[PDB]
């Protein structure tokens, strides 16, 4: 049985991804890598032919990937538009096309993110202030830290738009300590700066 | 056991085994041959008549039109009274023709006869009317019509009609012309006849007639030239005289 | 139904429905095959194989001679050493060959690849000998002989012999020639290599060989051009003395 | 008499008297067949298929590799890809292919249509890489590539790359070159477009543009040959006067 | 069964004719006419392929003869040499030939014949003059009028050269009247002058 | 049966020699004549080719081999070089190949011989004189001639160095004569100028 394997599944733009071949057959006549899940000829993006040797683009091509002997394909500078599906066709000896196939994700370099709250000095018996990550980017994983620690749970750490907004029901001043906020994907994390409490 | 027997059809033939004949007529000799279409016959290994008065004769061939003929291996001739002929051909044109190996012949009334490349697609086609290739790795763009190629690794791209490519690594660029090399390679034309100098011949001179300049119009490149015929020169033709005899007293 | 049985002759097998093998060692498979001399095959669907060691593959193919092979659909090889591939094609002559469709080759040691025309009658054939048509619906008259075309829609006369014509509706209207074009269109020749100016080179000269003019004559053409040469306009050499005197004083 | 049954191997058939399928999904038809390979079909008369994926179908056809088509009569397809088809036509060479009579190809990527001759071997071969023939009696010398002939008894000796030949009783005797004819026989082209007369155009000059000379470099030319200008004639430019007024007075 | 049929049979010289055809067959590759019974490639008159839609002369041709796509043939300026048989070659998709003939008879255009008496001046009591039409053509038919009424049949009416000339066996005064002949052909007839007889 | 016959088997130095051939099948392709005991491409001297009645010399020809259209082949000017086996190969009209051979003996022209002896005077009471044929050839048959008769056989007749060297064991007066010594060879032979004995 023919499978491909990326190599990493998650790629950070700019990056470059490998897709391994296992399990190739023994007598073959050459390859071809398709994107997307179908075997189109607009599709292929490059074949080899064993026979002569040579290495041909094809229509689907963009410079940035080249074949190997070994099948394997080699995409260099990726972008956020390259996640998809590939197929590689194998045509054996005998000229009957065996398919695989095979996929990675790419995700882009997530930056420094900062935080916010809508009331600046909090009551020291009792407030409501909530805490949010302004810079929104999609399919990410957002996480809490307070007091070098992460977040204890409790229904006193209310969580709206799904959790990057952290609102406390209550404070007191015996939760003076520095907020900061992660935000984080397959690829990437790195931390935001320390927010502090006001109290008096 | 391989087995003689009839198809589904009338005057249908199977011989060899796992063999399928189901048109009038039709006959499937071999291993894994399907002759489905009337007078169709399938010979060999794993071919394919799917057309009618379709032959398939070889190995892994495909015949699917009411005139095809796909003899050698792993042909496919998907068009009306065409040939494909040899190893790995596909002709889809109407009336056209292909032998060699890994070349696809897409245009009407076309040819190719060489080697293309098929590594999972066929990477070199042509794709013209009327228009025929013999070499190696050639291409002809779709749009390009009465087109001849003679050569190696030439490529017609498109709006490129009535040309003609001679010898390796050709190069076309335009129309009604007919190229001998490329802008890198450019090749001499020997053995050619003496010309036929005159006001509208329309022949090639050669080395030794603009060498000796045998029959020109002497008087119009004594125009284009200005020159000074010994005649006046020693007759005092076409001069000035009233500043002659300055300079000259 | 389909039955393996013994022809009229030792070692002649008749496979399928409908079959006759008369020629020793002979076969005929398929559907109404008939195979009639020494070691003939016909396998398909109508075939006629009625001259030794004559191959018919097919559909309705015929093979009448010593060595003839009459592989696609309704191919009529009637010729010694003669090859028919293709779909109707009749090859006539003596070792020639013919491949593509509707072409008629009865010259001898002729060729053609390409497509022609058949209504009821063959309207383009080869009639010489030694000669050679790669194209569409083109014609060689008997006797023209050693004649090669590359091109569409090209006629060759009687009596043209050792022409070559090149490219899409060309003419050839003499003898040891080759054209690349008629009177209404006529081609470039492009990328050509500088020619060799000598007294007795057969190039061809080039535009940038005769723009500069490197290499010519310089003493014939100063005859056939009356030119003055600034040496003798600078040193008075060759002049009147007894006319020059008048004009001047 | 002929009988119908298993071959030795796996799905092996055996069709007619005398007949030996040796490769799995393997089949010999006819008479006196071997089929030794894996999917190795001979059909016809004493064929031998001794390659995988190879098709003998004639008489006494052999093919010997992983892809190989001999069709027609006494053919050896000994070759990668190969195909020959026609008469007595081997080719040993890797993806070549031969159509006609008598014709050997042992170069690799090449062709040739026409007819040679086998008297006891063959006389003329194509024994160059990425070179094609179509004519008869043509021979191409082994190290010589990418050359190709449109002629008949066109001989090419060794090193001679890039070259063309047309036309009966041409020849070649350098590389990068196109021959219309021999030292004794020299072609005249007819039909030629006018040229592009400039200081880089690389194009075939006609006898119109030579007659006339439109566009030739008016200064370069007037150097070469040193014209004395009607300008400066008429004018008194450009002389002596201590020796015109000497021989003048 | 493939039928043809001459639209008119008989045609007057310079004319045309238009042979029809039915049955034609459902599938075909072309057709061909040739000149007489035989078909043979010296008399192909035109031909017809249905494949690439051209309809090409033959050596037979004389620019007279236009094919249609419904197999028939038009001949314009038809002459007297034209009068003879045509068969017509139909190829079928599995190229086997189907064959079929018609035919067609030119005809001159007759013009105004004359009459001749051998006595100018008949005897009123008895006499034997004879009566004939000058202008010889070939297989025409010729038929008298007297008084402008068709003759009575009766052995006193001779005819004599065929029924070209006719003699009258007995002559009488009351016998007066205007004499004239006609000449038909399968396509056309038309008068002479009538002719009076002398008595007195 | 293919036979073939060398005529003549032995040839002189710069003559000629024929090759027939016997049973020549009826139906036949071409022919090809080969130097040495087998049938290789680098061997072939001279091809016929029926069909197109050509003569196309191969390359181990020389110029000096001529092939008649009844596959005999003539060798002209011939040198003790060509001395071997031939082999002709005749394709019937199936294109079966069929073989044969035959094979001739170049030998020299041998000249005029000498004659020497030891001893000028032999003594006439008795001596051991000897004679020898001194120009030593190759393959060569040596006989000895006294008063031109044929020399008897006796011990008394010594021979060394095969039969070149003849010793007369005891000489008497009564053997004075002439000597003369014939060289001979498979071709030709010819005589030596005779030689005496002197005694008194
Ligand atoms: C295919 O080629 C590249 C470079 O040699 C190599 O990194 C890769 O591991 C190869 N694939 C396998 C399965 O070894
Ligand atoms: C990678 O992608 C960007 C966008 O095209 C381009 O500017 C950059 O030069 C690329 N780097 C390389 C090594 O190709
Ligand atoms: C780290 O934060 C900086 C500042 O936005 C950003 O440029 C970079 O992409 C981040 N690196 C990682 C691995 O998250
Ligand atoms: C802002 O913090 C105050 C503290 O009292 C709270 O009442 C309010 O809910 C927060 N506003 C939002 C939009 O979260
Ligand atoms: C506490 O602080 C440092 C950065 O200041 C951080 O790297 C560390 O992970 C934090 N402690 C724990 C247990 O994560
Ligand atoms: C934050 O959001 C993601 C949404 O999938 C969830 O998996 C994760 O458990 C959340 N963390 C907390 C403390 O709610
Ligand atoms: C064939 O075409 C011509 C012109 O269209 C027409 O007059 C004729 O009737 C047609 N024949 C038949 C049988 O319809
Ligand atoms: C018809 O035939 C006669 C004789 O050839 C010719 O004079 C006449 O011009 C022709 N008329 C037409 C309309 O073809
Ligand atoms: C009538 O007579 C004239 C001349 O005498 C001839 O031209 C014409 O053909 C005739 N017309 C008919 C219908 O007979
Ligand atoms: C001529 O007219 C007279 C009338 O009496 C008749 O007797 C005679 O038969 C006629 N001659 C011929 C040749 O008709
Ligand atoms: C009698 O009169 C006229 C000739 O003037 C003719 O047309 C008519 O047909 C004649 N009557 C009959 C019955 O023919
Ligand atoms: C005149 O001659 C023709 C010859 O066929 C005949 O048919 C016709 O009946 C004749 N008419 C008379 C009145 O005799
Ligand atoms: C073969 O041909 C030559 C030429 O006539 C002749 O001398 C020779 O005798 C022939 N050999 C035989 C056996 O006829
Ligand atoms: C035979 O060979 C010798 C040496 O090659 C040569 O001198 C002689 O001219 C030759 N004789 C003929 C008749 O060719
Ligand atoms: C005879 O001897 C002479 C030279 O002495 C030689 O040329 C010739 O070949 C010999 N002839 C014969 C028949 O031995
Ligand atoms: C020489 O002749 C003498 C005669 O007495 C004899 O003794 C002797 O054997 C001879 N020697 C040779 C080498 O012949
Ligand atoms: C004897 O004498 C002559 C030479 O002189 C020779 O030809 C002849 O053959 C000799 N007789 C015998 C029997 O040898
Ligand atoms: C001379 O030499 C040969 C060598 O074989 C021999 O056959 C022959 O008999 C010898 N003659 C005598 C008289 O010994």
């Amino acid at each position: 049985q023919l499978t491909t394997e990326s190599m990493p599944f998650n790629v950070a733009e700019g990056k470059e991804v490998l897709l391994l071949v296992h399990n190739l057959p023994q007598q073959l006549f050459g390859y071809s890598w398709y994107k997307g899940e179908r075997v189109d000829g607009n599709r292929q993006i490059v074949g080899y032919a064993i026979g002569t040797q040579q290495a041909t683009p094809g229509p689907a091509n963009s410079g940035r990937e080249t074949i190997y002997p070994n099948a394997s394909l080699l995409i260099q500078n990726v972008t956020q538009n390259d996640t998809g599906f590939y197929t590689l066709q194998v045509i054996k000896s005998d000229l009957v096309n065996e398919e695989a196939t095979g996929q990675f994700h790419v995700y882009p370099e997530l930056p420094k993110p900062s935080i916010s709250s809508n009331n600046s000095n909090p009551v020291e018996d009792k407030d409501a202030v909530a805490f949010t990550c302004e810079p929104e980017t999609q399919d990410t994983t957002y996480l809490w830290w307070i007091n070098n620690q992460s977040l204890p749970v409790s229904p006193r750490l209310q969580l709206s738009n799904g959790n990057r907004t952290l609102t406390l029901l209550s404070v007191t001043r015996n939760d003076t300590g520095p907020y900061e906020c992660e935000i984080q994907n397959p690829v990437s994390a790195n931390r935001s700066d320390p927010v502090t409490l006001n109290v008096t | 056991a391989p087995v003689i027997k009839a198809g589904t059809a009338t005057d249908s033939t199977e011989a060899g085994v796992d063999n399928v004949a189901n048109g009038v007529k039709s006959s499937a000799f071999g291993y894994d041959n399907k002759a489905i279409e009337k007078e169709s016959s399938a010979f060999g290994t794993g071919n394919r008549a799917t057309g009618e008065f379709s032959s398939a004769f070889g190995f892994h061939n495909i015949a699917s039109k009411i005139h095809s003929s796909a003899f050698g291996s792993n042909n496919a001739a998907d068009g009306v009274n065409s040939s494909a002929f040899g190893f790995k051909n596909t002709v889809s044109g109407f009336n056209s023709s292909a032998f060699g190996s890994q070349y696809q012949v897409t245009g009407n009334f076309s040819g190719a006869f060489g080697m293309g490349e098929f590594n999972g697609q066929y990477q070199y086609k042509n794709e013209g009317n009327n228009s025929y290739m013999i070499g190696n790795k050639n291409k002809i763009a779709s749009g390009s019509d009465d087109n001849f190629i003679l050569g190696n690794n030439v490529h017609i791209g498109g709006g490129i009609n009535n040309s003609v490519a001679l010898g390796n690594n050709s190069t076309v660029s335009a129309s009604n012309t007919v190229s001998v090399g490329s802008s890198t390679l450019k090749r001499k034309i020997v053995n050619v006849g003496d010309g036929a100098i005159s006001a509208n011949s329309s022949d090639a001179v050669t080395g030794r007639q603009l060498y000796s300049g045998n029959g020109i119009d002497t008087a119009a490149w004594q125009n284009k030239l200005n020159v000074t015929r010994k005649n006046d020169y020693k007759d005092a033709n076409d001069i000035d005289v009233n500043k002659w005899k300055a300079k000259l007293g």
